[PDB]
């Protein structure tokens, strides 16, 4: 078969837990080559973890000394990494690479998440179009989705009938262990009176589906 | 001790047909063990140039590199639409096999100013004891910008988080949204909330504001 | 701290002209510089900006393909070459300096308005 | 497995059985008859290497260079039967033997012609062509470093000493950074032990937690010593290996000395070097707190014959580490000249 | 240092210098004799220890016990001539040699008088007294374990002109859980290595990667093997050392095997043991996923003489790991019978 | 796996002049490596009896112990005033060198019942959007009791912390305090708060409550 | 010259930092006898960390393996322990001890605190006396101190003029990383209306001193 | 699970008596048991509790030094010894079994109780 590396064994683990990653290999034997583990955090560069020579010697990156351990099974031609005492800062995508005269082969990767937060439907608060955002016959409106877990969240407007001039911002992770998101859209001012604009939210890992129709703030002074 | 692998420039702008130059530098003589990888958003890296002068089989002949000692280089003869990615340099001399600081090449595009907005917190969020503010900048170029939050003309700091959009595919412009969160007990002390904007393509800053509870 | 612009005058349509910005206090070798113009009966508008050597320079939508910037770190001076001038361009021009990095982009100092007129 | 020995401190003598390790450096070895695969296959490899941008070689060990030099003529004569116009040109070697990013390939086929490579009875000659295939020497300009090879031979058998003294080799089939195992041997008896190979001989003593005693160096390899052939590997960090890991030093607690760190700027350009812990002639290695900082090793002998006596340091523990070379005495990085300048002297060209 | 080294592998005579292993285990008493420090100060020590209730030392190594049952007589005479009332006794040791908690003291001075070493000293006989300082023996009920002693002697020098070794020794003033370093040696040359002690001879080889080949065990110590005399002590954990770390095994990759883990319930009581990776006669060790889990070591010979011809396991690299004993062949923990209950077979003594 | 220790009993009651039996079990035979340590709050542990039958130099001669196999034991002939502390054991056979859990030796007295109260969150604190609710038990004995929180007859859980003093030097009772913290947004969602108590000294639970907004 | 192990090198360190501990010694030589480091967590038992034999060997606990390293300066009879990649859970009191027969010698100890906070004056709230804590003519009045750092305050009453009946509960740590405690005193009812009572809180590192006067309530109409 | 109690009677001051408590359907070796009484028209009050082996039992202030309680797992029974009685002890007595953990102080089952009287 073609030369490839295929990892497996990712998931969600509480802090202090443990996990073991497997990177199979094909087309060549791990025993006569130099193999490594490489990881990249979401939104950052590449980093090298460990290496196991063909003579059996192994070296590890400082940040993972003690906690990690690299080994191989010569019968099934497999490359193992042992992950003990998982931290929160150990979130990344992990690759295995082969060195011959340069890391000329790579694997697709596998995602490892370390979070103690408890799973959850989102909170949706509409953003009201106002004269502040109205200028030259065009106005902007949106919705706000907050405090959900886990990913992924999907946002659409008017059941997908609206597909232009609409932006969905990247998801952020809050200090509370939950994600946040925002969505905005621009529309001509005259369409506000007849065109009913709503924002649909879906969060499948909690079986939650929400919808919200957006209006300008109503100021009928019924206070007394 | 390990070997540092600084890169430059962090990002560069050049159109199709231009000739681009990138530099990777190392802290001590690594012989001629230098590698160049091309990673596109959300993909695994792949090898272009090894040995500092040699060419991995299959790479198109517009790629080339050179240099000796602590200073190497890479060049593309005629940049093309499909080469919008990041470039990492690496050395496989001695462990640890360190990587480079990355550089992003803007293959496309002239100068525009942002459109500023603001939103007040909806009341039903105050049923939970907290309030959030939003300020939006739309369709500006280049990427550099700045946004600050001011309440009653007092400068906030360290309590707002901002998110950016990827370069717009059809038009090549960015968008920035900054969200500020405060507790209801702190949200009710003040009177004036505003957003401040700054850019190289603007002669003077821009401002938007709203009054608390204004309807 | 004071800046000084030079190169003002009058020119018929279709001509060309060159101007200079000189500064004091801060060294130009590390900082980018920008110009601005104000036409009669209208508000100031961005014209052009030049970054450090190799960092390039960016031009507005109107002046694209007509103007071009240059700088001299050794002589602490910056020039613009204007070509294909037309009566519309008549305006007072200024030269201002930026901060340490483009990610900051806050203008520190500004020059003195110099007259430029095109008529015939 | 059977043999004898005779101790020196005590005179007791005995034959028996066991495992025997021998020293093979001080005599620079004898003269042997190398058999690199079939020199015809090596010649075919030298062709296919030139076809793909390989234009030279830098020897990994003096044995490799001597094999090249002794088979140069037959190499040139072996290709002339077919359509090949290469001309090997072997020069002298220099220290240290810097590495090469390329690797000689492994041909799958061989030049079909006579088997006359081995032991031709004199009368072997060839005509010189335009393009060379250099090997070491001052041929840097003709073939830049990045196009040179390094570390591509693997020993297979080195017996036959009674009648042929034949040493057999082959072209290795896989990438690697570590030295050749077959020529390495180490042993330990109570209060002493030793690591060694064809050109390396290292000795350690049990003073307290073990340490480094002496070492003799005729070449300056640049491979990495395998860990299976070293004593007490774990617990040590590479910042304290006296012989840098890049010069094929082993990772061991026997390979170190209290007060000294890795010696990466030493006189690794001399032809022969002896590592000895003792003060060089006329030297007085003080211990001072005001003394300087690490720096490149400075020879004790000036190009004019002048020498410098007084040196100081802070972190050293006596006796001091010094390299003995045919040129003169070279000291270690830690011990800097006490008052004399560090630049008006024969400074080691930076070996970083 | 110079030696015969008739290289049996290549049938090549050699000569030179180096270091030589010797397999002094098999020729045990053809070479070795042991005597302690001046028995007067040893007598003083045993006197100053009886005050604290010491029952008497159990031997760690056959050398110590065979010195015990050699120097008793003059020790008793030296005790009696000084007026002291104590009777030293010695019996027959039993494997394994368990770890006793106490330790012998060290007298600050000798007795002012007593020289009974002179004349016909060894053969003076006297009646038995009330006080027993029992060494070894079947006195396990007479004196509980907690009051015994263990590991109280060091080696300093050996080799003498009597054509046999006269190993000098003396009492320890230092606490330690480690085996003796003076009588241990190991070395590697090419594709062969050997870990050697006065009762242990362990052989390792490089097949694919280093491993264990054979072991010959005449005694079963319980001290810890030192690290400085070990090869490749890195990246290895105790769960795989075939010879348990507690029974004086070395921590090395050479002391491992694929498909096997530490053997805690091996036949560590037998008189003589040899570890050979070959099947016991009349047996064949299968590998199957359905076999049972680990358990006590089972001998291959039934009490009535019958033998079993089917064994299985799950994780073993087939076929054997067997211990060779005087009364039969013991298999490993991971290998267990396929049809016969473990109840009928002779089972290993409790050595958990 | 490794060798484990297991002390018992975790806490024992016995007046001066008594005799107490203490056991320190281990998981597998370790010959006779057994150690006993005495530590008084605020000091480094000290060793009394080692080797499972031997006595350290300078120790008073009232301690002793024995055992065989995996089960060992210690005893004090006649408890004196100086023995109010905790004791750990250990093995020193093969690494890791496991220690023991612990034991507490208690003074002896008779059964007493507590006094149950409750406090309201001062309005001044509500100006900062926080509300702390406190329940209190006073001068009871022995150490072991139970308390819980109920609002509007609903059972609270996982949002409160306790704080228990040591033994009173004169009457030898214990006081337990528990705090429940709620934000102003949650504090005004409910009407009545209550605290519950049950202990060996009471024949039925004791309950108390306070309603919101009573000064 | 006598046996006395003495530690040093304690303090406060942020997560991810590094620190080096040094247990000097006297009266005997370290290289001739084994050595160890021992730690006790807040409100928990003892645990073993490492050991360095006399010949050179060293062993470490399975939890701090890799991040930690033990060594000794044989030239000055010092016993070092070096820690990197510290965390919050690494808080404890650490000890160095010998091993001959049993752990027959222990040192004195030093405290290691790991928290990312900065020096925060205490918040003082009075517990005014009421009918809710009065019984048989005696009433309890106290003060509450909250959200402070570093280690707890030294509470007092009437600047030492009052000496009997004072209580001070042990401090506790909240999930915010800040401390808490309660103070209470009982006095006769008749002294409520004739004797002034003041609770003093002092927080030495922050130079913060506060005097709070505790008085009975007043539901009187004094809003303006 | 059901319980029963027997052993009451009428005795003179300073007399003696032995009360018993038994249960069916539960093995009490794992649990402790509680003893209670009740004066005429008053709420039931605690008397004593018998813990597992080693921990013995705890006595109320009034009974300490006078009464004693003991348990017998083999017979599923618990007994109480009364000495030096006085007219004040007159009350109905009850026994109950606690939860397996003494922290709760909660009782799973209760007995019926019976009268005990002392008079001069
Ligand atoms: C003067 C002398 O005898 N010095 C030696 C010293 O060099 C050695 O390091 C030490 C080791 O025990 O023994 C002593
Ligand atoms: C020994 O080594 C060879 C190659 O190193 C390997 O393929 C083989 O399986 C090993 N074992 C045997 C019994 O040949």
């Amino acid at each position: 078969s073609e030369v490839q590396l295929v990892e497996s064994g990712g998931g969600l683990i509480q802090p202090g837990g443990s996990l073991r990653l497997s990177c199979a290999a094909s087309g060549f034997t791990v025993s006569s080559n130099y193999m490594s583990w490489v990881r990249q955090a979401p939104g950052k560069g590449l980093e090298w973890v460990s290496v196991i020579y063909s003579g059996g010697s192994t070296y590890y990156a400082d940040s993972v000394k003690g906690r990690f351990t690299i080994s191989r099974d010569n019968s099934k031609n497999t490359l193992y990494l042992q992950m003990n005492s998982l931290r929160a800062e150990d979130t990344a995508v992990y690759y295995c690479a082969r060195d011959r005269r340069g890391f000329d082969y790579w694997g697709q990767g596998t995602m490892v998440t370390v979070s103690s937060a408890s799973t959850k439907g989102p909170s949706v608060f509409p953003l009201a179009p106002s004269s502040k955002s109205t200028s030259g016959g065009t106005a902007a409106l949106g919705c706000l989705v907050k405090d959900y877990f886990p990913e992924p969240v999907t946002v659409s407007w008017n059941s997908g009938a609206l597909t232009s001039g609409v932006h969905t911002f990247p998801a952020v992770l809050q200090s509370s262990g939950l994600y946040s998101l925002s969505s905005v859209v621009t529309v001509p001012s005259s369409s506000l009176g007849t065109q009913t604009y709503i924002c649909n939210v879906n969060h499948k890992p909690s079986n939650t589906k929400v919808d919200k129709k957006v209006e300008p703030k109503s100021c009928d002074k019924t206070h007394t | 001790s390990d070997i540092q692998m600084t890169q430059s420039p962090l990002s560069l702008s050049a159109s199709v047909g231009d000739r681009v130059t990138i530099t990777c530098r190392t802290s001590q003589s690594i012989s001629s063990y230098l590698n160049w990888y091309q990673q596109k958003p959300g993909k695994a890296p792949k090898l272009l140039i090894y040995a500092a002068s040699s060419l991995q089989s299959g790479v198109p002949s517009r790629f080339s590199g050179s240099g000796s000692g602590t200073d190497f280089t890479l060049t593309i003869s005629s940049l093309q639409p499909e080469d919008f990615a990041t470039y990492y340099c690496q050395q496989t001399y001695s462990t640890p096999l360190t990587f480079g600081g990355g550089t992003k090449v803007e293959i496309k595009r002239t100068v525009a100013a942002p459109s500023v907005f603001i939103f007040p917190p909806s009341d039903e969020q105050l049923k939970s004891g907290t309030a959030s503010v939003v300020c939006l900048l739309n369709n500006f170029y280049p990427r550099e910008a700045k946004v600050q939050w001011k309440v009653d003309n007092a400068l906030q700091s360290g309590n707002s988080q901002e998110s950016v959009t990827e370069q717009d595919s059809k038009d090549s412009t960015y968008s920035l949204s900054s969200t500020l969160t405060l507790s209801k007990a702190d949200y009710e002390k003040h009177k004036v909330y505003a957003c401040e904007v700054t850019h190289q393509g603007l002669s003077s800053p821009v401002t938007k504001s709203f009054n608390r509870g204004e309807c | 701290v004071q800046l000084q612009e030079s190169g003002g005058g009058l020119v018929q349509p279709g001509g060309s002209l060159r101007l200079s910005c000189a500064a004091s206090g801060r060294t130009i070798s590390r900082y980018a510089m920008s110009w601005f113009r104000q036409a009669p009966g209208k508000e100031r508008e961005f014209v052009a900006v030049a970054r450090r050597s190799g960092d390039g320079a960016f031009y507005a939508d109107s002046v694209q393909g007509r103007f071009t910037v240059s700088r001299d770190d050794a002589k602490n001076t910056v020039y613009l070459q204007m070509n294909s001038l037309k009566p519309e361009d008549t305006a007072v021009y200024y030269c201002a300096i930026d901060s340490d990095t483009f990610y900051s982009g806050s203008y520190d100092y500004w020059g003195q308005g110099t007259q430029v007129t095109v008529s015939s | 497995d059977v043999g004898c020995s005779v101790d020196f401190s005590k005179k007791e003598t005995r034959c028996g059985t066991g495992v025997f390790i021998y020293n093979d450096v001080e005599a620079w070895r004898d003269r042997y008859k190398y058999h690199p695969d079939s020199p015809r296959r090596l010649a075919a490899a030298v062709k296919q290497a030139w076809e793909e941008g390989i234009c030279g070689i830098s020897s990994v060990s003096r044995m490799e260079n001597i094999m090249w030099k002794s088979v140069e003529g037959e190499l040139n004569a072996i290709l002339e039967e077919n359509g090949v116009q290469l001309t090997v040109v072997v020069g002298s070697v220099k220290n240290p033997m810097w590495r090469g990013p390329q690797r000689l390939p492994v041909p799958v086929n061989e030049l079909p012609h006579g088997w006359k490579a081995w032991g031709k009875s004199y009368f072997v000659r060839a005509a010189k062509t335009n393009n060379s295939f250099v090997v070491d020497g001052d041929t840097l300009k003709e073939c830049p470093l990045e196009h040179r090879a390094w570390n591509s031979f693997l020993v297979e058998d080195h017996g036959f000493g009674v009648f042929h003294t034949s040493v057999w080799l082959k072209v290795r089939e896989d990438y690697s950074l570590e030295c050749d195992p077959a020529v390495i041997g180490t042993a330990v008896k109570g209060r002493e032990a030793a690591h060694s190979d064809l050109g390396y001989w290292i000795e350690s003593e049990k003073n307290d937690t073990w340490r480094l005693k002496r070492a003799h160096l005729i070449e300056m390899k640049t491979c990495e010593w395998p860990k299976s052939h070293t004593l007490w590997t774990d617990g040590v960090e590479e910042s304290d290996l006296i012989i840098p890991k890049s010069l094929a030093g082993p990772l061991s607690h026997h390979n170190t000395r209290e007060g000294y760190r890795t010696q990466v700027k030493g006189p690794w350009h001399s032809e022969e070097l002896e590592i000895r812990f003792e003060e060089c002639p006329g030297t007085k290695v003080y211990v001072e707190e005001t003394c300087g900082t690490r720096g490149p090793s400075l020879r004790s002998t000036t190009a004019s014959g002048r020498v410098i006596e007084e040196w100081c340091c802070r972190e050293c523990t006596m006796p001091p580490l010094s390299f003995r070379a045919k040129d003169g005495c070279w000291y270690g990085m830690e011990i800097r000249p006490r008052k004399e300048p560090e630049s008006n002297l024969v400074r080691s060209m930076v070996t970083a």
